[PDB]
DNA sequence: AAGTATTGATATAAGTAATAGATAATG
DNA sequence: CATTATCTACCGCAATATCAATACTT
């Protein structure tokens, strides 16, 4: 029963800070069909969900209105909207909170030791389904943000601590096509590979129909995407966005050596394998020559590998007697000899 | 006979190190195959001499494909190949050189670039490659002016370079070998193996790739050995014959390697304003001078060499010697499912941990590097040749050992000539002592009283330097204070003190000369009052005035219950607030006075460690301090920056015909330019760099090409021409003072400020400098300033807009529009410019006709220069005649009441 | 017209969101 | 009008690989 803001109100903001939400209720309504969230939570009722960057708030008010949550939190640090809110979700059961999701210590103070919002610890076998977190951080300036997030799923650190919890991401159509490229993509890079990685990603709508020829075309027609028009989000003069679902999965590797090698060895992406390996250490082109005794994988190009071919060159690159270590792999700008 | 037995080491040591590098380690691979098989230093030797013998089939080889491949002249079907293409690019220049001679500079320049550009072990690529073509084109110099004297392009480009470079550095990785131990993680079985000695590899930093060398963690345990110095020798060394004096630019300095009166970094218009003048021949006096400085003997002080040897060999970490460990100190890891805040900062701590360890080496390796130089030449005289920076302030030619390096450095140094103490080489020394020891405001009288309270502690602190009471440990400047303390206690001994023969230089010095050059310029009674230049009964210290106020400024910020404020109340020091005050009137901004203020107060550690944000108040009150300080010198260097934007955007008439038309602006090349009182050309260097990328074969490099034309920075020209005006006049009075000891007999050598000679004749030397600075400042040099860009820049148009409504705007809009139908196209500010220069060269026909048709002929800026409002009165662009501010009014000062002034230089 | 080399543009990593202090350029 | 790096002077340091468009020769 609570207030579902207008156009009217949304054109009295100032300032966005490059953020663009979408506006219209029937696209909402179909992108929450779509999702069909009540077949994953059988209880949706005693639910809790967390919001990052909320901002116009139409998709909380949309939330709570079909699903009726038990505690519903927001996290917003934008002054104007914060004020906008504030002042539209008085009086109701809907929470507001000003704490900046940016900072890891603001999560820490609120789960940890503060505990406003203290969600439950699942198993690693299936989804957490007391604990729903949305995210927007369609701002062309953050996309660093997302991609700590992702090291966050492989870390299982910041969040993911309390188990598999599923991610409704509102985000730039560019790095989504960069997060959800394929094999071969021009498009691939660290990005795809961590998404590949570490969780599942479903495309679930899109700002422009032009763009998705940069997405693959078997995983579009299987998503079946819900597009729209840039009409639809109130800030225009921004690039497109698109909607992302993220879904932890279990992996087996070592988070660091895989992502040492992953980074040292794709720079090259256009490079013959038997030629970017002397670049991981001192013989590394000798040794994974003579350990790798397949030669079909001795002429694909980084670009072309699969988070499997990684994980195995990982493994090779641990079962490396003489391995250079990953943690003196910096350069430090600080320290200049600079003698006269 | 001193002379000629010195001349025979100076030519051995004038040696190609190429040469001598070829026969050190083919001579090292004689007795390895002689005592046996094994992995040592001379072994490391022996490696170099393999990697030489193994790499010199490859260059011989790569020579003979470009030789082969030049044959033919048809480059169509010549080369289809991209490797072969680029030996059409590289080929021609590599055949003139030896390719042993290549090969060992290849390695020597690999050796000794590394742990250098940021690098935990290794070197960037593109430093290692343009260094490598570098050293190269000047052995190929060297060699060409050699053998052209025997028998009785000109500038190599940096893309070649490059290309050279890394071609021999690849070439180099492909061969390079060595063995490294380990063990296996599925066994735990202890194996060796070999592996390539260089890897070429890529790193990251905020999102960019750095194409990085890598050296192997077995090269570095011998690479950090001492025998580093054998393995690479010096090239520039301190001479023991004397110079020859500075005469021609391109000849002084080393007897035999050729050196440029400036150090013209980045830029030829240095290099050619310098060419000028030396033809001219208007830069005697500073050739006098440098040959001044240059001529002093200097020898190294045994005792103190010993004790730094005892310290260093003991191997514990002394006041400056960093020390000795081996391994680095990384705290545990944290558990991998900490927190993101947790895992940053720990890496921030290993990112920490390994900056204090590779400083440290760094220190370290210098340390052994200086200690080896001063061993073998233990004893000797030794000589500094100087050199100049183009902003005219004297360098030596040694940057290893100097006395214008470190502490330790500077007290491993003295005169190799003895002078009598007289009546007041007694008194000076003990001068100098209490100079050493940070007290300065107490006069001459008070500062012989101090130095006589100490004897006992001197007679200790000379008698058994360490195992002892250490008394000159705790002095400002320690082992300069241990060699006074050694004299003092030889003289002690002495019954009579005026028979003693003394070598220590003693320190007579000029607080702020920069500060006394403001105050000087401007006839300020209160600045020069202030800076002593009146004469008075003590010397008075600026720092320690500005430190009382701002002092006063944070007892009245200190209401807000700031925590720096409390401890800092009776904790401001005359130390930070003069680093502040000193770099503050030579233009320095908020955070380089934060830098500063910071840097001095981080070992006192009375706050916490990240006192910044305190030293940003600190520095807040100390400007408000300074603001009603000073004045005069504010005005100055403001008219110094009104000039330099003046300058800046100023565009000249001789440009082009039609126009540059690259962009509406024409593009600015103007750049300040002066004259020394000397004579010598003073030319700002700023200018802006392109940096494009240029294809090798490790990879492609970023790098720029000085040789283009560039436009000019405006901010590095307003932020660069104050200071580099006061310099140029402080080391022209300091080139002059030299040039008249040297006259008069004395041994000089100084260090900017601060001037250095025996105890005897410093009060010759005193009036000599204070008769220099009167001789020198007796003309107004603003003014002559004024009068030398109103010279040099008489023919120069500004650039500005112009309010569209100006009774004036609207006749230069009909000027415009009368112009575009006698041009016969549209009318442009170029179209003005080419009209308002030929104008100037129908004045400069001797025709008087036509001089008077030319005054009859009307141009925009003919109008402005006609006009003496319209830029008092300031759209539309417009173009406005290069007109200099008035100089700022000068005080009366007499210049020559300096003369009787006490503690000018103390 | 069809290759083909040149020239220009873009992403990389993943807390410098580690300063209002003060400011001259920018589009 | 907010942004956007930018910061005394020198005395031997701050990016690279890939992909798209375009124009140039063949
Ligand atoms: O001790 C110094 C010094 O030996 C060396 N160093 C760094 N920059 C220069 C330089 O521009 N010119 C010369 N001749 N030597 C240089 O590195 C050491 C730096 O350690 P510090 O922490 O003591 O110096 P820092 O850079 O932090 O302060 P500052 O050099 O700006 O005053």
């Amino acid at each position: 029963s609570v207030p579902i803001p207008g156009i009217k109100d949304i054109s009295k903001l100032k300032f966005f800070y490059g953020f663009k939400y979408l506006w219209n209720p029937t696209v909402y309504n179909k992108i929450f069909d779509k999702l069909d969230l009540t077949k994953t939570y059988k209880h949706p009722e005693e639910l809790k969900v967390l919001d990052l960057y909320p901002g116009v708030g139409i998709q909380s008010a949309i939330f709570y209105n079909k699903y009726c949550p038990r505690q519903y939190s927001l996290l917003e640090k934008r002054s104007s909207l914060y004020k906008f809110l504030n002042a539209k979700f008085e009086g109701s059961p809907l929470q507001i909170l000003k704490r900046d999701p940016y900072d890891w210590s603001t999560y820490s103070n609120l789960i940890d030791e503060e505990r406003i919002f203290v969600p439950e610890v699942q198993s690693s076998d299936h989804i957490n389904d007391k604990f729903l977190t949305v995210a927007n951080v369609t701002g062309e300036g953050s996309e660093g943000l997302i991609m700590q997030w992702l090291s966050c799923i492989g870390n299982k650190n910041w969040l993911y601590r309390f188990g598999k919890v599923k991610m409704l991401l509102w985000m730039p159509s560019t790095t989504a096509r960069k997060l959800l490229a394929r094999p071969g993509m021009h498009s691939r890079s660290k990005c795809s590979v961590v998404r590949e990685a570490f969780t599942d990603t479903k495309l679930i709508a899109i700002s422009d129909a032009n763009e998705l020829k940069g997405f693959d075309s078997q995983c579009i027609e299987e998503w079946d995407p819900i597009l729209f028009s840039a009409a639809e989000i109130w800030p225009t003069k921004g690039k497109p966005i698109a909607l992302v679902e993220m879904d932890p999965i279990d992996f087996d590797f070592d988070v660091d050596n895989w992502d040492y090698v992953t980074r040292h060895l794709m720079i090259l992406k256009r490079t013959p394998l038997n030629t970017v390996m002397d670049s991981l250490g001192h013989g590394g082109q000798q040794y994974f020559n003579s350990r790798i005794t397949d030669k079909d994988l001795l002429k694909k190009c980084p670009i072309d590998l699969t988070n499997d071919e990684f994980i195995y060159l990982t493994k090779l690159f641990m079962e490396w007697p003489f391995k250079p270590d990953i943690l003196m792999d910096f350069v430090d700008m600080y320290q200049t000899e600079h003698s006269g | 006979a001193l002379n000629i037995f010195n001349q025979d080491r100076q030519k051995v040591l004038e040696n190609r190190a190429t040469e001598a590098a070829r026969e050190r380690w083919k001579h090292d691979f004689e007795e390895a195959k002689a005592r046996g098989d094994i992995s040592i230093e001379k072994n490391l030797n022996v490696k170099l001499w393999k990697w030489y013998n193994e790499m010199l089939p490859l260059v011989k080889e790569e020579i003979n494909h470009c030789r082969s491949l030049l044959s033919e002249k048809l480059s169509d079907k010549k080369g289809l190949n991209k490797v072969d293409t680029n030996r059409l690019g590289y080929g021609p220049y590599l055949t003139l050189i030896d390719p042993g001679k290549m090969c060992v500079i290849t390695i020597l320049e690999l050796l000794k670039l590394n742990s250098t550009g940021g690098v935990i072990e290794g070197m960037r690529t593109a430093r290692a490659v343009i260094s490598v073509g570098k050293a190269i084109e000047m052995e190929f110099r060297s060699e060409q002016v050699l053998k052209s004297e025997s028998q009785a392009k000109i500038l190599w480009p940096q893309s070649i370079r490059a290309r050279i470079g890394s071609v021999l550095i690849s070439m180099l990785i492909q061969v390079a070998k060595v063995s490294v131990q380990g063990v296996d993680p599925v066994t735990k079985a202890k194996v060796h193996g070999e592996a390539p000695a260089f890897a070429h590899g890529y790193q990251y930093h905020n999102g960019s790739k750095l194409g990085v060398l890598k050296i192997h963690k077995t090269l570095i345990r011998q690479l950090n050995g001492e025998r580093l110095i054998a393995s690479v020798q010096p090239q520039l060394l301190p001479m023991l014959v004397e110079p020859k004096p500075w005469v021609n630019w391109r000849s002084g300095g080393y007897h035999y390697t050729q050196s440029t009166l400036l150090r013209t970094k980045d830029s030829p218009e240095q290099v050619a304003y310098l060419k000028a003048a030396s033809d001219n021949g208007d830069i005697d006096r500073v050739y006098d001078g440098l040959n001044v400085l240059g001529r002093t003997p200097w020898t190294v002080n045994r005792k103190v060499f010993d004790v730094v040897s005892q310290v260093w060999n003991k191997g514990e970490g002394f006041l400056d010697i960093p020390g000795a460990q081996d391994e680095m100190v990384l705290p545990p890891a944290p558990p991998k499912n900490s927190d993101p805040s947790i895992l940053r900062a720990w890496k921030l701590q290993v990112k920490t941990i390994a900056n204090k360890f590779s400083s440290d080496r760094s220190n370290r390796c210098d340390t052994n590097y200086k200690l080896e130089i001063a061993r073998a030449f233990l004893g000797e005289k030794l000589y500094f040749p100087h050199n100049l920076d183009f902003r005219g302030r004297a360098y030596p030619l040694s940057p290893h050992f100097n006395h214008l390096g470190n502490d330790m450095s500077r007290g491993l140094l003295i005169f190799w000539h003895g002078k009598k103490l007289g009546p007041s080489g007694l008194k000076w020394l003990k001068i100098h002592l209490s100079n050493l020891f940070g007290f300065d405001k107490l006069p001459l009288k008070d500062r012989v009283a101090f130095t006589e309270s100490h004897l006992q502690d001197i007679k200790d602190s000379a008698e058994n330097p360490l195992t002892g009471d250490r008394w000159w440990t705790t002095a400002d400047k320690p082992w300069q204070a241990l060699a006074t303390c050694f004299e003092l206690n030889e003289v002690m001994k002495m019954d009579n003190p005026e028979e003693f023969i003394s070598h220590q230089p003693v320190h007579q010095d000029g607080t702020c000369n920069g500060l006394q050059h403001y105050a000087a310029l401007g006839g300020d009674v209160e600045g020069a009052t202030q800076v002593n230049l009146v004469p008075s009964d003590k010397p008075q210290d600026v720092y320690a005035h500005v430190a009382r106020l701002v002092q006063k400024r944070l007892e009245i910020a200190a209401e807000k219950g700031d925590e720096n404020a409390k401890i800092l109340k009776d904790k401001i020091t005359r130390k930070v607030v003069k680093q502040t005050v000193m770099t503050n009137v030579y233009g320095v901004t908020y955070v380089g006075a934060t830098f500063q203020i910071a840097k001095q107060l981080s070992p006192i550690f009375d706050d916490r460690k990240e006192s910044l944000d305190f030293s940003k108040y600190l520095t807040k009150h100390v400007f408000s301090a300074i603001r009603e300080l000073f004045h005069s010198a504010h005005l100055i260097q403001d008219w110094l920056g009104e000039s330099a934007k003046r300058i800046s955007k100023s565009i000249r008439l001789d440009v082009d015909e039609k126009s540059f038309k690259n962009g509406n602006k024409p593009d600015f090349m103007s750049s300040v330019i002066w004259t020394t009182p000397l004579g010598l050309p003073i030319v700002q260097p700023y200018r802006e760099e392109s940096k494009k990328q240029v294809e090798t074969n490790l990879q492609t490099v970023f790098i720029s090409d000085p040789f283009a034309v560039n436009p000019v920075n405006a901010r590095r020209q307003k932020a660069g021409l104050p200071p580099n005006f006061i310099h140029s006049l402080d080391a022209s009075h300091m080139l002059l003072s030299a040039a008249e000891c040297g006259k008069q007999g004395l041994d000089f050598a100084s260090v900017h400020d601060s001037y250095w000679t025996h105890a005897s004749d410093i009060d010759t030397m005193n009036v000599v400098l204070r008769e220099q600075f009167i001789k020198l400042h007796e003309v107004d040099l603003v003014l002559r300033l004024k009068e030398e860009f109103d010279q040099r820049y008489k023919n120069y148009v500004k650039i500005g807009k112009l309010k569209r409504s100006t009774d004036l705007a609207q006749k230069i809009i009909r000027i415009r529009k009368d112009l575009s139908r006698k041009l016969g196209r549209s009318t442009t500010l170029a179209d003005e410019i080419y009209f308002e220069k030929k104008r100037q060269e129908l004045l400069n026909s001797p025709l008087i006709e036509d001089r008077n048709v030319g005054e009859k002929m009307v141009t925009t800026v003919s109008l402005f220069e006609d006009i003496t409002d319209l830029d008092a009165l300031e759209g539309m662009s417009v173009l406005l005649p290069l007109r200099l501010p008035e100089i700022p009014p000068k005080g009366d000062f007499d210049v020559t009441v300096l003369r009787n002034s006490q503690y000018f230089f103390s």
